[PDB]
């Protein structure tokens, strides 16, 4: 099956470059959809809930204020992530169906994930069995292998931004800090509670920190709470520094064993970043019942399949306060996002 | 315990990105 897997990488690589070579741009216009509800809020922007008006198709739709966005100096950052989006294709990862702007906004309609964030079932259930938390970090570990044969590296794993399907099964959303590098780079970013070492420290990494991410995951989906905690991101740094890690007693032993190769300070012996790559994950004890093909087929049954009223449906998401969606009678920024 | 101190530090939301 080995054969079949960098059979797949290669033709995924193939695809991949034709499309981040010659990106597609302006594929829909705002007033072809119905704007319904806002789903999330922040610095961000906003996602809503939309439906195609002549489809009746539902969907995502992240829209970001130019001149907000040049405020938080994130133009590279958004013009990159609509980028990677429209270039990537995989199960597991949220798909763009259109993008476009005009004089105020920018707009990334994509598939809407109608069972919630990840976030919000965790701290819910309060914690995942170890059978429901390998279902996700299988998922997870194939996107992985994935956007790191293309040279991408995520940077920003968490709960929050895992969206649950129909089925059950994951959507990773937001790639406001993924970048396409081989080698090292040294940007701080991503969410104190998920750095790994190499990112709090002025030293450069690579993306064996989405492997330490994994790490701290899989702990928190287990443990109901992160492996490093405290009130402020500078006493974070100290504890994920530092690297001592204690498990809660429910943990299995290949559990730990997995965690303590995964939160390794030690690059030259975490998981992911050895001779044997991805495979030391994929092959570990803790994954022994793991049908790693049939995850990527969607067919193995979710442990955890959340409700669903309808495709319009948004129960399983916070509610907000609506805003209108302005659009300036001039254009701002046409310079700054001639690409996007 | 643990937990307890979790449930107490204030980070029990959804955590932002740093900017
Ligand atoms: C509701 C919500 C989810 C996640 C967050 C935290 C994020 N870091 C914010 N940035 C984001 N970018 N793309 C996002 C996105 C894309 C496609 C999607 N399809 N379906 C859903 C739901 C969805 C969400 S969300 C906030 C609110």
């Amino acid at each position: 099956e080995q054969e079949s897997v960098k059979e797949f990488l290669a033709k995924a690589k193939e695809d991949f470059l034709k499309k981040w070579e010659s990106p597609a741009q302006n594929t829909a216009h705002l007033d072809q959809f119905e704007r319904i509800k806002t789903l999330g809020t922040g610095s961000f922007g906003r996602v809503m809930l939309v439906k195609h008006k002549e489809t009746g198709n539902h969907y995502a739709m992240k829209i970001l204020d130019k001149q907000k966005v040049v405020k938080l100096k994130q133009i590279e950052h958004t013009l990159n992530e609509k980028r990677i989006l429209q270039a990537v294709n995989f199960p597991f990862l949220v798909k763009l169906e259109f993008s476009f702007k005009d004089n105020s906004n920018l707009y990334m309609v994509m598939e809407y994930a109608p069972g919630g964030e990840m976030f919000s079932h965790l701290r819910r259930i309060g914690r995942f069995s170890e059978p429901h938390a390998r279902f996700y970090a299988a998922q997870i570990v194939l996107t992985f292998e994935y956007l790191h044969s293309l040279d991408l590296i995520y940077r920003d794993l968490k709960p929050e931004n895992l969206m649950i399907d129909q089925q059950g099964y994951i959507k990773v959303t937001d790639f406001g800090f993924a970048k396409r590098v081989k080698g090292r780079t040294w940007t701080l970013c991503g969410t104190p509670e998920y750095l790994a070492p190499e990112i709090i420290l002025s030293k450069g990494y690579n993306k064996a920190v989405d492997w330490w991410a994994l790490g701290v995951l899989i702990y928190e989906m287990a443990a109901g709470y992160p492996p490093f905690f405290a009130d402020q991101p500078i006493q974070i740094y100290e504890k994920i520094v530092s690297g001592k890690v204690r498990f809660p007693s429910h943990f299995s032993s290949d559990l730990k064993d997995l965690l303590r190769n995964l939160l390794q300070v030690d690059l030259t012996k975490r998981f992911g970043n050895l001779k044997n790559g991805v495979n030391d994950i994929k092959n570990h004890k803790w994954f022994a019942t793991t049908d790693w093909i049939a995850i990527y087929q969607r067919k193995v049954e979710a442990p955890f399949i959340p409700k669903f009223k309808g495709p319009g449906d948004t129960s399983n998401f916070d509610d907000y306060e609506e805003e209108e969606i302005r659009v300036s009678i001039n254009e701002k920024c046409g310079k700054e996002f001639s690409e996007f | 315990t643990t937990y307890a101190d979790f449930i107490a530090s204030g980070r029990t939301g959804r955590r932002n990105a740093i900017h």
